[PDB]
RNA sequence: GGUGGGCACUCUAAGGAGACUGCCGGUGACAAACCGGAGGAAGGUGGGGAUGACGUCAAGUCAUCAUGGCCCUUACGGCCAGGGCUACACACGUGCUACAAUGGUCGGUACAAAGGGUUGCCAAGCCGCGAGGUGGAGCUAAUCCCAUAAAACCGAUCGUAGUCCGGAUCGCAGUCUGCAACUCGACUGCGUGAAGUCGGAAUCGCUAGUAAUCGUGAAUCAGAAUGUCACGGUGAAUACGUU
């Protein structure tokens, strides 16, 4: 009984990534409940953008952090450790538990 | 405003008794939005006016403010060199607001222990009209007569 | 930010995590209530003794790429004037602007 | 059997049950006035209920989380609509007169940069 | 103030002119920089010229002074008068 | 009756007028001498003026209080440390602001020379 | 919801539907459009934000940075101790707290949103009126901590008095971070207790979750916010009109 947590910045990748780990989770033998969403961390950062004195203008940006869970019920084939490379690619963070 | 399209809001919550100027008056005493404050104390005003006044004390309130409303209103204009004043009819629906602001207003300078008795003291003199609420509307009336050459 | 103000704040830099290990024997041994007033006084002398360019006070985060001594964003390592060029340019992971 | 309604206002949430009763009203397992200490509330939420004259034909079991009094207390009137017309679906109508179903989507305004609040702005001397 | 888990706080240079200096009795003002250092009742007498910004006041140290640091007997704002 | 206590008044706040009691003390003298809060100074009997008398002369009263801050602030004067110094021209002690807004320590504006 | 359990619901987060003057009536040069109505959660760019044309002010910045010139090279370059930027006969801008009874105290009492935390949060317990101290749990966090919201409501008291208002100032004694709280920190305990009775000429902000009022959080940061940015609770009055 293992649970997979992932990290990432954009949707677009931990989507994907979810959606990958799903599939080949479910296409090796095992059972996966439904990919589970948690609150996303929004940090807010205001700046001034003049060199000097000009309080009133302002910019804000943003940084938003996704996390998603996964478990795998009926663990029998650890498949999925041999596609770290593959399933984390250029920006999502994986973490295994219970194993 | 020159566009002439905002429109207004319907208020009407009165909690218990079902009437309408009731709740106007309640957000013309509430400050702050102090409605629960607002609530207390004028019901304990109107339950002075109930034990006080033989009957019920809402046809005591609308007799009140019926002696409290005015019938026309002077306001400035300047013919340009020189700082005249015109009496106009006032607009019907702006009676009750003129009639409850004043109404509240006077109240609030009595200098007793609370404004609930405050607000009895002036009901009560308002519904026939002894108090200071009426002077100043009696003003503002004599003041049209004073006024009544230009008029047109 | 002169660079001979940056060079001795990064000496501070060193001079500070150089010990790293004296100063909480030290305030840990005052800081315990029962060490005797002789291990109060030998650790107060203790601590006279270094150099007062050891401490965490002493040290002033500056920007990693002009040393700017305000406007600091630590979540970050960049100042106020270098986060917002690097950001409109995309090096920045992850950040946007924010309307919500 | 039973009905099902949501009503949400003013960042409050409420969950209501109705089922064949008489008005018991408990709001999160206490007595309704225990909750609504001296207010209109009561009469808020009783106003759709008493505008169909239903008050005594059905028990009702809530929940609410988040926001204020005034709040929840819209935020029951509105569920408690929206179960009552999943029951006797002709008073819709009377409803939209009445205007109970639609939902208030009045909200806090946010905090903008140079204003201290929302709208509310310095002083400006032009000297 | 000081919290009472440490009681005096002295310039451990100045703690050994100080401690030196009473074998023999008041002969020469001290010269002292660290304008934070407590005194004792164990310099009284004594005349030390603790640094101003400028110069090195001399002030004579009696008992009643156990209580208040080096610097608060020594102004380095001048402030002679508007007119 | 104390030193010229008022009356129509409860016993705390009666007690508090002699300079030196405040609210708590007042409350500590007046719940372990048995006397009620509630009862005016005025109904009080005379078993209880002389037990809050004896509270009274415990600490500190008038005299020996004006007495004793009196010598605490030439103690700090004659001396000559920063705070007496602070204390006499009258400008504030703990160190606020001198530019502006030190007006409860020097009067009214007082206008340039006339 | 403590437990077994469920995928009902709330909720969390991804993808979609929906609002387009779409339908009906009238006006309208049988056009654009306007004024109504139905339905609908929402109706007329639904609410708020980001988004700032050609240019103007030789507008601001050489001190964030870069750079043409000019300038010093035993100094206008470097290092270290203290001091000042928190000074003080006055004047002005922007704020906080009040001048009270829609209030100040006492008792128990119900409901938020947002966020920060492994060079960190720091619980339980115990010792202190108190700021705090020992203690070591849980947590890389919808899981543990910060963390008990407040105004509001009920009962008791004060009775309009410079006062059971108001807290400046000051005296004494303390807690905490810091090598070090004199210059020059923040809070705590006792006591003292001011001006202030709603403010002249003049002048400002705001059109609906708005004003007003109540509390909470983050950045900078060892410590230091009445400031900045951000989030919710209660919640109005007024707009006939364009001289
Ligand atoms: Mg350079
Ligand atoms: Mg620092
Ligand atoms: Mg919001
Ligand atoms: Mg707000
Ligand atoms: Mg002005
Ligand atoms: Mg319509
Ligand atoms: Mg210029
Ligand atoms: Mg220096
Ligand atoms: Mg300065
Ligand atoms: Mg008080």
């Amino acid at each position: 009984q293992i649970r997979i947590r992932l990290k990432a910045f954009d949707h677009r990748l931990i989507d994907q990534s979810t959606q990958e780990i799903v599939e080949t989770a479910k296409r090796t033998g095992a059972q996966v409940r439904g990919p589970i969403p948690l609150p996303t961390r929004k940090e807010r950062f205001t700046v001034l953008i003049s060199p000097h004195v000009n309080k009133d203008a302002r910019d804000q940006y943003e940084i938003r952090t996704h996390k998603r869970v996964l478990d795998i019920v009926q663990p029998t084939d650890k498949t999925v450790d041999a596609l770290m490379k593959l399933d984390l690619a250029a920006g999502v963070e994986v973490q295994i538990s219970l194993g | 405003p020159r566009r002439r399209v905002a429109a207004k809001r319907e208020v009407l919550a009165d909690p218990k008794y079902g009437s309408q100027i009731l709740a106007k008056f309640m957000n013309h005493v509430m400050e702050s939005g102090k409605k629960a404050v607002a609530e207390r104390i004028v019901y304990g005003a109107l339950d002075k006016v109930k034990e006080r006044g033989k009957a019920d004390p809402l046809e005591t309130f609308e007799k009140a403010l019926d002696a409290i409303a005015p019938l026309v209103e002077v306001k400035s204009r300047r013919v340009g060199g020189a700082t005249y004043q015109v009496p106009v009819e006032v607009r019907p629906s702006r009676r009750n607001a003129l009639a409850m602001r004043w109404l509240v207003d006077f109240a609030r300078k009595r200098g007793e222990k609370s404004m609930a008795l405050r607000l009895a003291g002036e009901l009560l003199d308002a519904a026939e009209g002894k108090g200071a609420a009426v002077k100043k509307r009696e003003d503002v009336h004599r003041m049209a007569e004073a006024n009544k050459a230009f008029s047109h | 930010a002169k660079e001979s103000m940056k060079n001795r704040e990064l000496k501070r830099q060193l001079t500070v995590a150089k010990y790293a290990k004296k100063r909480a024997e030290l305030k840990a041994i005052i800081a315990n209530p029962n060490s005797s007033a002789e291990e109060r006084w030998n650790a107060q002398v203790a601590l006279q003794k270094q150099p007062r360019d050891a401490s965490a006070s002493r040290l002033r985060n500056r920007c990693r790429l002009t040393g700017r001594p305000h406007g600091f964003y630590r979540k970050f390592g960049l100042s106020r004037n270098k986060l917002r060029e690097a950001a409109m340019r995309g090096d920045v992971p992850g950040l946007v602007k924010a309307s919500w | 059997t039973q009905n099902y309604g949501t009503g949400r206002r003013k960042t409050a949430t409420a969950r209501v049950f109705l089922r064949p009763g008489t008005g018991k009203i408990s709001i999160n397992n206490r007595g309704l006035d225990q909750f609504f200490g001296r207010e209109t509330a009561r009469m808020v939420v009783r106003q759709p209920l008493e505008l169909t004259e239903t008050v005594e034909k059905f028990d009702i079991f809530v929940t609410v989380v988040g926001g204020g009094v005034s709040g929840q207390a819209g935020a029951i009137r509105h569920g408690i609509t929206r179960a009552l017309i999943e029951y006797d679906e002709t008073l819709r109508s009377s409803l939209r007169k009445a205007g109970y179903v639609t939902r208030d989507a009045r909200e806090v305004e946010r905090k903008k940069v140079g204003l201290r609040k929302a709208r509310k702005r310095p002083q400006y001397s032009k000297r | 103030p000081r919290s009472l888990k440490k009681g005096p706080f002295i310039d451990l240079h100045l703690l050994k002119k100080v401690e030196v200096a009473v074998e023999k009795n008041d002969r020469k003002p001290i010269k002292t920089w660290s304008r934070r250092s407590m005194i004792l009742p164990h310099m009284v007498g004594l005349t030390i010229a603790v640094h101003n910004g400028r110069q090195h006041v001399p002030v004579l140290v009696n008992e009643d002074m156990v209580g208040h640091k080096l610097g608060e007997f020594a102004a380095t704002r001048t402030y002679r008068g508007h007119a | 009756a104390g030193v010229n206590i008022p009356d129509n008044k409860h016993t705390v706040i009666s007690l508090t007028y002699i300079y030196g009691v405040g609210r708590t003390t007042a409350q500590s003298i007046c719940a372990a001498t048995g006397v009620n809060p509630a009862a005016k100074i005025k109904d009080l009997s005379d078993e209880q003026i002389d037990q809050l008398r004896n509270e009274v002369a415990k600490i500190t009263t008038e005299g020996d209080l004006r007495r004793e801050i009196n010598m605490n602030i030439k103690r700090l004067m004659d001396l000559g440390c920063y705070r007496g110094l602070r204390h006499r021209r009258g400008l504030p002690v703990r160190g606020q602001r001198t530019k502006t807004n030190a007006r409860t320590r020097k009067g009214p504006r007082k206008p340039i020379r006339k």
